[PDB]
């Protein structure tokens, strides 16, 4: 469906003005007829974007109500009402058991539904942001007259007019223009104004001057044009549809959840029906056969687990909110940890998005300035008298000014009225020479010649601030070579000197080096005009050369670039140390893209492209073995004629990849290419041209300050302070939460065994029921909750940023090793500790373990109010039941006591508690509150009716203590083996 | 005692409950103290 | 295979065999020590049987015994359980001076055979003739229910003293030696008739205290036969038999705590 939109567009900028009118039945001068425009409206439809059909929240909520655990809990809830129905008909049961348990279980499903619904959130308003880029109104020429109309009423063929400050209402063929410049950052991510004129200037319509696009704005001048595309058919309207239309897809974390749901659901249905038939064979009435099944359901399903996961995710997202990293989708909290490839935009993401002075060439020396936002570098020069001469030209031969009321904000961050290069120079001098306004007050400008297309220079004449002179100084800047052809002397370390071929060659060298760094280079020179030849009232003519512009003194060079953000180089290296592959994907030109790649460490030192090898060896590129080149730089124009299989080979064959001059669909294609190889991919960006890629990414991260509204709609995560170091933190947090989920899951599952085994022995042994159904829910929904959550606050056991990204195909959240430990080893020890306390309670009340076998028949018989114990005493029905429920209560408390040790062992997968310590305060809180809850549930009056919880005698609490301790020792010995031999036996069997 | 051994079939479940609830409360307070050591 | 290789499948079996073996051996060990802390003659706790339960022979479907006099197999169900109990009180079962003893044919005081020790043989229990149960196949019309006080080791059932007012106000009040049992329903549409030891409507105190199964096997607890020769027919009659005493109490939950709940209906 969207495969059409993933392709590069076709256009009609090659046609003549006249020819273009024939195609659209239009007038170049009079414009369309009121009737013809209305006709075309009904024909083509409105100049608007329609949002894609969404899935209502209704269906979204209910889709969770049927996912493995909820299905089993539904079967339980209904099976409760089943047994209740069968009762209400047969023998009038005045009880509330099956009825209430059926109500409780149905509530558990609904509430669990809210948790998973909260986790599976999708806040997407892509198409809405795009719609915000179409103006409310447009100016059209109809019947030879200009009028404002609803922009939706704009059709292909009419004559539109735009001017500085307004949004392009539709894709236009420029037919007339006067000084028109446009901001195409929507399509390129670059905000430098692009001229628009009627002349065709490139085969590529996205590069030609005679096309203006919807989603962009006119920055200055005026233009008229013929509408060629409207609504969804515009270049960026298609990007809108592509972006808004892209299928979301399941996250890595989501896939893991479903996976263990299958496992646990599997064992549940297995043991469920395996013992349902095992009971009927033993001659159990279907009346009972279902009651046992309900218990089996409740025992096997970890009722509180899915909600635990959600809370652990939420708590991890809260910590990241506190580092200026907003998470829109709870699952995106983990994806960053599983990320193996980052596709990053350059401008406004890796870079500050601001022309900044990078180097200066004066005194036959290359000086480097500090490009960082917060200025974390050092000085370059202050002493040289040459510097002050260059500094003066940079301030004086400059027409840029700071906007009013910025004195509060830092120099480099403040808004400037002017072109990017003049702003850069302004901020450079203001920083290291103080107020520039001061320099422009001490040296009043009397005449100037602003930068001309033809002159290729800008000159200014000022009254020298010096009192002993107060004469006229000439300054000029422009193209380095043009400035050179106008110089005779060079200000070396203070004093001038003739411009010999020697210094002239050093100039060329300096010029070539700075240009090689991808930096824009300017020349600077001045000339102190002779006093006798220029009186204090001498008039200077700016129109006609009234003053010399030759034999001037060359002062120096200055170079500039849109520099990396301070934290970016280090963040890139850190991603790469964690084994994450970092690719650059930018709409910017290749020379600039490549230079920043080396600056931030995308391309490491020494690594070459095929083009680099060819130039170094002075040989044809076809003569170069492409396997000798680990780095590559792909232009979008070449990308366009490559198949995906060939794109896949590029991705496979290079470690250091730069995709430059890419369109928005091309970014999507590169992302998909990476994913196709089985990689989890993150995208980082800030422009509307990142929207499709951000949507398709497993996780999209947008910049918060510099980011466009669209990009932040398309993302899963926002960096609110533009701190790229947050990606590094995000991946670290993502890995940590993945491990801690394992700990929390194992902990929760472990207590399933002591809830399952009592029901089994109840059938096979014919003893009184050791633990009840209600009692199970008091564990999974009550006591285990806070402890399970607390594992989310566990510190790393080792340097997680030192390991490679997990293999999502092999490294699962819940594997066989977890089940073996939780179900086969620790849970089994917990089961016994439960049974022990059960036998203790009964034996101390007169029913010794031996006489318990095959007694349930008489025990449950409501009409036998005289059962004989081991000592020959006789018990009524309600009397023995009180002891039985007291058994449920102590078995319950036994679970809590054995979960104490389990909580401590689940703390660490490898390390010892004596190494990791007990610095998790939430965990300790869990221990205290868990025990408080259990005690309250046993001793609070009335709980014997609502939950069948009975007061325990002090000695009862200590039954499971020896089992709780064996768990601690056992797991500590086991992990001691793991560490002592990384070999594999204990490791490959039990290492979560 | 002999025929007056009524205490043999008696248990102070009332005191046990009072003590049990005291303990539960104090464990609840202790927990808050440790948690609130930083919020 | 599914998971691993044969070598791995073996090792995982050798482990869980030794592992579960140890766990079973430990579990058994903790059961040993538990038993080691317990007496053979007396249970550690008795507060959960404390107030004695009162149970009868007619096995009630739901605290009810409804049947038809004009039908044979209508009551043959209740006669099965009635027979089961009384079959134990046979004279052929009580033979010789061992381990039985002839006790007062009239309600007497308690009998202490020492302590709950094995320092003596089987503590000798009082004989009880089912022949003390006058009038009661059994009552084919108007049932002859048999009551019973639940056995508790070392329990001395103490009758109420005639200090103040009483339900069966002072009638045949053998204050010193009889634990009374008065059945009731207002709703007085019946005819209560009690049979027992010495002809009294109670339990003779000479059968106490019970020394337990280990120290007193073949021991016989006193019975109290109750006959309802009611002149009514074809209606549910809620009859409650209540025992009175210093050590006797009741509960709204446990409807068998020192009392009966019988729903007789001679629907004939
Ligand atoms: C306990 O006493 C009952 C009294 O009914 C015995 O029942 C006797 O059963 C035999 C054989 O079935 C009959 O011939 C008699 O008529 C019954 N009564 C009597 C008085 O002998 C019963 O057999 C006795 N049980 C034991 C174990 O001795
Ligand atoms: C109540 C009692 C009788 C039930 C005992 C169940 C035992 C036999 C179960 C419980 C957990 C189980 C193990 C759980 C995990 C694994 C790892 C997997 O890669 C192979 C199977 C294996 C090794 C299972 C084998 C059987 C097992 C040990
Ligand atoms: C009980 O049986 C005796 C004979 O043993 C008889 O005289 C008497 O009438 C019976 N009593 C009743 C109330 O039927
Ligand atoms: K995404
Ligand atoms: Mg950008
Ligand atoms: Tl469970
Ligand atoms: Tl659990």
């Amino acid at each position: 469906l969207d495969e059409l939109k993933k392709e590069v567009s076709m256009d009609d900028h090659k046609l003549s003005l006249d020819e273009l009118h024939n195609k659209y039945g239009t007038d170049l001068t009079r414009g369309l007829t009121n009737a013809r425009a209305k006709e075309i409206l009904a024909r083509d439809g409105p100049n608007s974007l329609t949002p894609p059909p969404t899935t209502p929240e209704w269906i979204k909520f209910c889709r969770q109500l049927f996912g493995g655990f909820s299905i089993l809990l539904w079967i339980g809830a209904i099976l409760c009402f089943l047994a209740y129905g069968i009762q209400a008909a047969t023998e009038d049961e005045p009880a509330n058991d099956n009825l209430y348990l059926g109500v409780v279980l149905s509530t558990v499903v609904i509430v669990t539904g809210c948790f998973s619904y909260y986790q599976e959130a999708k806040s997407s308003r892509i198409m809405d942001s795009f719609k915000n880029m179409v103006p409310q109104q447009a100016l059209v020429i109809r019947d030879g007259e200009k009028s404002t109309i609803n922009a939706e009423f704009v059709v292909a063929g009419d004559l539109v007019e735009v001017k500085g400050g307004d949004r392009i209402p539709a894709d236009l063929r420029i037919i007339s223009a006067h000084g028109c410049k446009v901001d195409n950052s929507s399509l390129t991510g670059e905000s430098e104004p692009q001229t628009r004129s009627p002349e065709f200037s490139s085969e590529n319509p996205l590069e030609t001057r005679n096309i203006a696009f919807f989603s962009t704005n006119c920055v200055e001048g005026t233009a008229r044009g013929v509408v060629v595309y409207t609504g969804d058919r515009t270049v960026m309207g298609r990007i809108a549809t592509l972006a808004s239309g892209l299928e979301v897809g399941r996250t890595p974390i989501a896939i893991e959840i479903e996976h263990f749901i299958h496992i646990i659901t599997g064992v549940a249905v297995f043991l469920g029906v395996s013992f349902f038939i095992l009971s009927l064979i033993l001659g159990y009435s279907w009346l009972e056969a279902v009651i046992f099944l309900i218990g089996i359901i409740v025992a096997n399903v970890p009722e509180g687990l899915l909600a635990t996961v959600t809370v652990c995710l939420t708590l991890t997202a809260k910590r990241m909110a506190r580092k200026n990293c907003l998470v829109k989708n709870l699952e995106a909290v983990e994806t960053l940890g599983s990320t193996s490839t980052i596709c990053s935009d350059k401008t406004g993401t890796l870079t500050q998005n601001r022309m900044t002075v990078a180097h200066m060439w004066f005194d036959n020396q290359i000086h480097e300035a500090d490009t960082t936002e917060n200025q974390s570098g050092a000085a370059f020069d202050k002493t040289s008298a040459t510097w002050s001469a260059l500094s003066r030209i940079a301030a004086l031969c400059n027409r840029a000014v700071f906007q009013a009321g910025q004195d509060n904000v830092p120099i480099l961050k403040r808004s400037v009225a002017g072109d990017a290069s003049e702003s850069a120079l302004l901020k450079c001098i203001e920083l290291c020479c103080g107020s520039v306004q001061g320099m422009r007050d001490r040296n009043p400008k009397i005449v100037e010649i602003p930068f001309n297309s033809t002159n290729k220079y800008q000159l200014s004449i000022h009254e020298n601030e010096k009192s002993s002179e107060s004469r006229y100084l000439l300054v000029m800047k422009g193209a380095p070579e043009r400035i050179l052809d106008r110089c005779s002397t060079i200000l070396l370390n203070g004093a001038e000197e003739p411009l010999k071929e020697d210094m002239k060659e050093a100039f060329q060298n300096a010029y070539l080096e700075l240009g090689g760094l991808g930096e824009r280079v300017l020349g600077f020179c001045h000339f102190a005009l002779p006093e006798d030849k220029y009186n204090e009232g001498y008039p200077f003519d700016a129109d006609e050369p009234n003053f010399p512009t030759t034999d001037l003194c060359f002062v120096g060079l200055m170079a500039m670039i849109d520099p990396p953000r301070a934290a970016v180089p280090d963040a890139v290296g850190k991603c790469r140390s964690a084994g994450i592959k970092v690719i650059m994907v930018t709409g910017d030109h290749p020379i600039t893209a490549k230079a920043i790649a080396k600056g931030v460490g995308i391309i490491s030192e020494g690594n070459e492209t095929i083009e680099d090898i060819a130039a170094r060896l002075n040989i044809p590129i076809g003569q170069v073995n492409p396997r000798d080149a680990k780095a590559c730089v792909v232009h979008g124009s070449d990308l366009k004629d490559l198949s995906t299989e060939v794109l896949d080979d590029i991705l496979h064959y290079h470690t250091e990849i730069v995709f430059a001059r890419t369109s928005p669909q091309q970014k999507l294609i590169i992302v998909e290419g990476c994913q196709r190889q089985g990689a989890i991919v993150a995208v980082t960006g800030d422009g509307v041209n990142d929207s499709p890629a951000l949507k398709k990414a497993d996780i999209g991260v947008a910049m918060g300050i510099s980011g466009s509204d669209v990009s932040k709609q398309a993302a899963d995560m926002i960096l609110l302070d533009d701190n790229f170091a947050s990606i590094v933190t995000g991946v670290e947090e993502g890995r940590l939460i993945f491990d801690n989920l394992k700990k929390s899951i194992a902990y929760t599952l472990t207590s399933n065994i002591p809830e399952i085994t009592p029901f089994l022995v109840f059938i096979i042994g014919n003893v009184p029921l050791p633990l009840g159904t209600v009692t199970i829910l008091c564990i999974d929904l009550g006591t285990d909750m806070v402890p399970a959550i607390s594992l989310a606050y566990e510190q790393a056991e080792s340097d997680i940023m030192k390991r490679q990204p997990r293999n999502p195909k092999t490294d699962k959240l819940v594997n066989e090793r977890l089940i073996s430990m939780a179900y086969g080893q620790i849970g089994m020890i917990q089961a016994l500790g439960g049974f022990f306390s059960y036998f203790v309670i009964l034996a101390e009340n007169g029913f010794l373990p031996m006489d318990l076998i095959g007694k349930r028949v008489r025990w449950d018989d409501r009409w036998i109010s005289d059962v004989e114990d081991s000592f020959g005493q006789q018990w009524t029905y309600e009397q023995r039941k009180i002891v039985e429920f007291t058994c449920h209560t102590s078995f319950f408390i036994s679970i809590v006591v054995v979960q104490w040790a389990d909580l401590i062992i689940c703390k660490t997968r490898r390390n010892s508690i004596f190494q990791q310590g007990m610095k998790n305060k939430i965990l300790i809180f869990g221990l205290f509150e868990e025990t408080a809850l259990a005690a309250f549930l046993s001793y609070c009056p009335g709980t014997d009716v609502a939950l069948r919880m009975y007061p325990l005698k002090p000695s009862w609490w200590f039954c499971a203590f020896p089992y709780s301790l064996i768990i601690f020792l056992y797991d500590e010995m086991r992990r001691f083996i793991i560490r002592r031999s990384p070999g594999g036996w204990v490791e490959q069997e039990t290492y979560y | 005692e002999g025929p007056d051994n009524d205490e043999r079939f008696t248990y102070d479940y009332y005191r046990l409950r009072v003590v049990g609830l005291i303990v539960a409360a104090v464990l609840c307070v202790i927990g808050i103290i440790i948690l609130l050591a930083g919020k | 295979f599914l998971g691993r290789t044969g070598s791995s499948w073996f090792k995982i079996f050798l482990f869980y065999l030794i592992f579960y073996g140890c766990l079973a051996g430990i579990f058994i060990g903790t059961i040993q020590v538990l038993l080691l802390t317990l007496s053979d003659f007396e249970p550690k706790y008795q507060d959960r049987v404390a107030p004695p339960g009162l149970s009868h022979a007619p096995y009630a479907i739901k605290t009810e015994i409804s049947f038809s006099i004009s039908n044979p197999k209508s009551y043959e169900s209740f006669v099965k359980s009635m027979h089961k109990l009384m079959d134990l009180y046979n004279e052929s079962s009580q033979a010789g001076n061992s381990p039985f003893e002839d006790c007062s044919d009239t309600p007497a005081d308690y009998i202490k055979r020492g302590d709950l020790d094995d320092s003596q043989g089987q503590k000798k229990a009082c004989r009880f003739s089912r022949m003390w149960l006058k009038n009661c196949g059994y009552a084919e019309g108007k049932p002859c229910v048999v009551a019973k006080l639940n056995r508790i080791i070392g329990f001395y059932p103490k009758p109420l003293k005639n200090t103040t007012d009483l339900p069966e106000e002072l009638q045949a009040n053998y204050n010193q030696y009889v634990l009374p049992l008065r059945c009731a329903a207002r709703e007085k549409i019946g005819s209560i008739e009690y049979f027992g030891l010495g002809g009294y409507a109670g339990f003779p105190l000479q059968y106490y205290p019970y020394y337990g199964k280990r120290l007193q096997k073949k021991y016989l607890q006193p019975l109290l036969a109750i006959q309802f020769t009611n002149l009514t027919q074809n209606m549910e009659l809620r009859i409650e038999c209540k025992v009175y005493g210093e050590n006797i109490d009741y509960s709204e939950k446990d409807r068998f705590r020192g009392r009966f709940e019988v729903k007789i209906e001679v629907k004939s």
